[PDB]
């Protein structure tokens, strides 16, 4: 199985700028004989099929605009877009086509803008739901920059599992992020005891707690 | 050890004082090269007791066969305590080298068999041939029917192939495969190269280890029946063919044409690699897959298999 | 022009069979070769196999076992088949095609729009609406399947309205917070289509 490795995960780009990614093979992906390099790359929108932009490493395909391009040769290879625009905002496959079929795990691109901390918020499990018998605890990040974020809650007892995090899509008009974080509880264990805590540490260490 | 360092010295080529000299050539009315036929170069003579070490004799091997056969290099055997060791010189010849035994023995007679095998280049076509071997002034001629008979055809998809220069040393061999030879209409042509199946094989086909070239045979004619090709005389086409590795040790080749149709043959010669960990079996499937004019998909496979054989040398005397 | 469109079920047990439709159009499928690839949520693409057009078919190694391509060229139907199937099988299938000649190899040029199969045991279910009170948020919890649509003020608190994407729950449930950023002196809109659910909770 030749495995193919996308370095950067995520990319944060400016509007405009010139934009390159990296993508690797386990084995080489060049062929001696014909001296091709089975190698192809994708774009991807959230709700829409791949498009294909790259193939044999540097043929353009066609109605890709003339931004993209693409380079390398054996085992190392590269996209590159000349000057990022608005659509270009997506995530990027590469692939090979010489041993079987095999993706990379993908590079997003999103949005470089300054850095902004997290409004943090609580909110205790609402009297309605204790009904249920089941106690939601409700941990809230909003608009914050960059994404990387560590929430932990204390209920002075780290919790390991027991919780469950989301976050949105960057913001259109603000470039930023937003994360919910939800700690569940069994009623016999949220009764059991007082101050729950929800420690949130950024690049923008805040705890946002309760008393039970 | 390699045929390609040869080492002389003092010594004299004393052919023409060998006594009671026969030849022999032990085949067939009808020798089949793709069917692993040969044919035994059998020899037997005296040697005078005058005979020294670094003396040297000369057996006369023909151009119309080769030693190595689907091997790439060929081994003499040496005549045994050891009489003689042999080597292939640039004619084809075996020069035959006496060791000390000859020193100090006497009255000294020895036998020799080798293996020899058509050879592709010389013998492009089917036909008779005047084999004809010796030593000294002592040749025996055999004529024989060389038969490379046909190659495999079911519908409208026909294919043959050839193994040679089998390597056990660097772990490389050579095959050369006919397309569609019939000069038949093939549409969308695939030929996989595979390992035979249920049968050890120690084959290695991958991106790696299988350096393929794909020829267009735009005048049929040109084609040895021998299966001997120089690239030189055909068109390489290997960059516009689809050439993958599509599962383990197997190879993928599409003609992939404008018109999705082959109306000529192709040759495609594969250099691979045999597992460096192994007896070094090598058993070959190739499948030719295509349509025919109704648009039934089908296809013919040739299967390639090898044989070895060796000679042997004995020699006797007594002590003077 | 050439066109493949997959057709499926959205949801389906892990007892039970997957199987997919490709439609295809605009070129013969007994002279083209047809792929499947999947794609599980957030994750990357995977191969899992072909037919050619003369019905050999490829599969992916490591799915061999539990995967079937089939087709009908006089219907332009291919089929997948995927039995053994467990939670890693939820993801959008995808049939697709090489392009003409020239592209030089059979790859994937072509795509359908994708089928979103689900593997689960769940039943449907209606979600519970619970306020998160003052920073103003409902939660909207324990439903199946997706998805959930949410409004504010019968979608005039439009600004600062932030709704998380679900999280599928150990129990096979979903849930999802919806919140919007306020000064005070205020009521979630929730639907759900599949279980002909419709809540409306309050802020505190």
């Amino acid at each position: 199985d030749i495995v193919m490795t996308q370095s950067p995960d995520s990319l944060a780009v400016s509007l405009g700028e010139r934009v390159t990614m990296n993508c690797k093979s386990s084995q080489s992906v060049l062929y001696s004989s014909n001296q091709k390099n089975y190698l192809a790359w994708y774009q991807q929108k959230p709700g829409q099929s791949p498009k294909l932009l790259i193939y044999w490493a540097s043929t353009r395909e066609s109605g890709v605009p003339d931004r993209f391009s693409g380079s390398g040769s054996g085992t190392d290879f590269t996209l590159t877009i000349s000057s990022v625009q608005a659509e270009d905002l997506a995530v990027y496959y590469c692939h090979q086509y010489l041993s079987s079929y095999t993706f990379g795990g993908g590079t997003k691109l999103e949005i470089k803008r300054t850095v902004a901390a997290p409004s943090v918020f609580i909110f205790p499990p609402s009297d309605e739901q204790l009904k249920s018998g089941t106690a939601s605890v409700v941990c809230l990040l909003n608009n914050f920059y960059p994404r990387e974020a560590k929430v932990q809650w204390k209920v002075n007892a780290l919790q390991s599992g027991n919780s469950q995090e989301s976050v949105t899509e960057q913001d259109s008009k603000d470039s930023t992020y937003s994360l919910s974080s939800t700690l569940t509880l069994s009623k016999a264990d949220y009764e059991k005891h007082k101050v729950y805590a929800c420690e949130v540490t950024h690049q923008g260490p805040v705890t946002k707690s309760a008393n039970r | 050890g390699s045929h390609h360092h040869h080492h002389h010295g003092s010594g004299t080529d004393i052919t023409n004082q060998l006594t009671n000299v026969t030849v022999g050539i032990d085949s067939g009315t009808t020798v089949y090269p793709h069917q692993a036929g040969y044919v035994k170069l059998n020899y037997g003579f005296s040697v005078p007791n005058s005979a020294v070490k670094g003396d040297t004799f000369k057996i006369t091997v023909p151009k119309e066969l080769n030693l190595n056969g689907v091997t790439s290099t060929a081994k003499v055997p040496p005549i045994m305590q050891v009489l003689a060791n042999g080597v292939i010189d640039s004619d084809g010849n075996v020069i035959y080298t006496f060791t000390d035994y000859v020193n100090t023995k006497c009255d000294v007679k020895a036998t020799l068999t080798m293996p020899a095998y058509i050879d592709p280049e010389n013998v492009k076509k089917t036909g008779n041939v005047t084999l004809a071997t010796g030593i000294g002034s002592t040749t025996a001629n055999k004529t024989v029917l060389v038969d490379y008979e046909k190659y495999g055809k079911f519908y409208n998809l026909s294919i043959k192939g050839t193994i040679d220069q089998i390597d056990k040393t660097n772990n490389t061999y050579r095959q050369t495969i006919y397309v569609n030879p019939s000069g038949d209409n093939v549409i969308a042509p695939v030929l996989t190269g595979n390992l035979k199946p249920n049968t050890d094989s120690n084959a290695l086909i991958d991106q790696q280890n299988t350096s393929i070239k794909v020829y267009k045979v735009d005048n049929a004619a040109d084609l040895s029946e021998s299966y001997f090709v120089n690239p030189e005389n055909f068109e390489d086409v290997t960059n516009s063919v689809n050439i993958t590795f599509p599962n383990p040790n197997q190879y993928k080749v599409e003609f992939n044409t404008p018109d999705d149709q082959i109306t000529t043959p192709y040759i495609v010669v594969v250099n691979g690699h045999i597992d460096p960990n192994s007896k070094g079996d090598l058993a070959l499937r190739s499948t030719l897959y295509g349509y025919n004019s109704n648009i039934i998909w089908r296809s013919m496979s040739w299967d390639n298999e090898v044989a070895f054989n060796n000679g042997s040398g004995s020699g006797d005397g007594i002590d003077c | 022009q050439v066109q493949l469109k997959e057709s499926g079920p959205g949801l389906v047990k892990p007892s039970q069979t997957l199987s997919i439709t490709c439609t295809i159009s605009g070129f013969s499928l007994s002279r083209y070769s047809v792929h499947w690839v999947r794609q599980p949520p957030g994750k990357g693409l995977e191969w899992l196999g072909m037919i050619w057009g003369g019905g050999n078919t490829d599969y992916n190694s490591a799915l061999k076992s539990r995967l079937s391509i089939s087709k009908d060229n006089s219907k332009n139907q291919v089929f997948l088949k995927m039995n053994s199937l467990t939670a890693a099988d939820t993801a959008v299938y995808y049939c697709a095609r090489k392009g003409e000649f020239y592209y030089g190899y059979d790859g994937f040029v072509y795509w359908g729009q994708g089928t979103l199969v689900t593997v689960s045991s769940a039943s449907t279910k209606g979600p519970s609406v619970f306020p998160l009170a003052p920073a103003l948020g409902c939660l909207v919890k324990d439903y199946f399947p997706e998805p959930v649509t949410v409004s504010w003020n019968s979608g005039a608190l439009t600004s600062g309205v932030h709704t998380f994407p679900a999280v599928l729950q150990s129990s096979g449930l979903y849930s999802l917070s919806s919140v919007v950023t306020v000064p005070s002196s205020y009521i979630c809109n929730v639907n759900h289509k599949p279980s002909n659910t419709k809540v409306d909770k309050r802020a505190e």
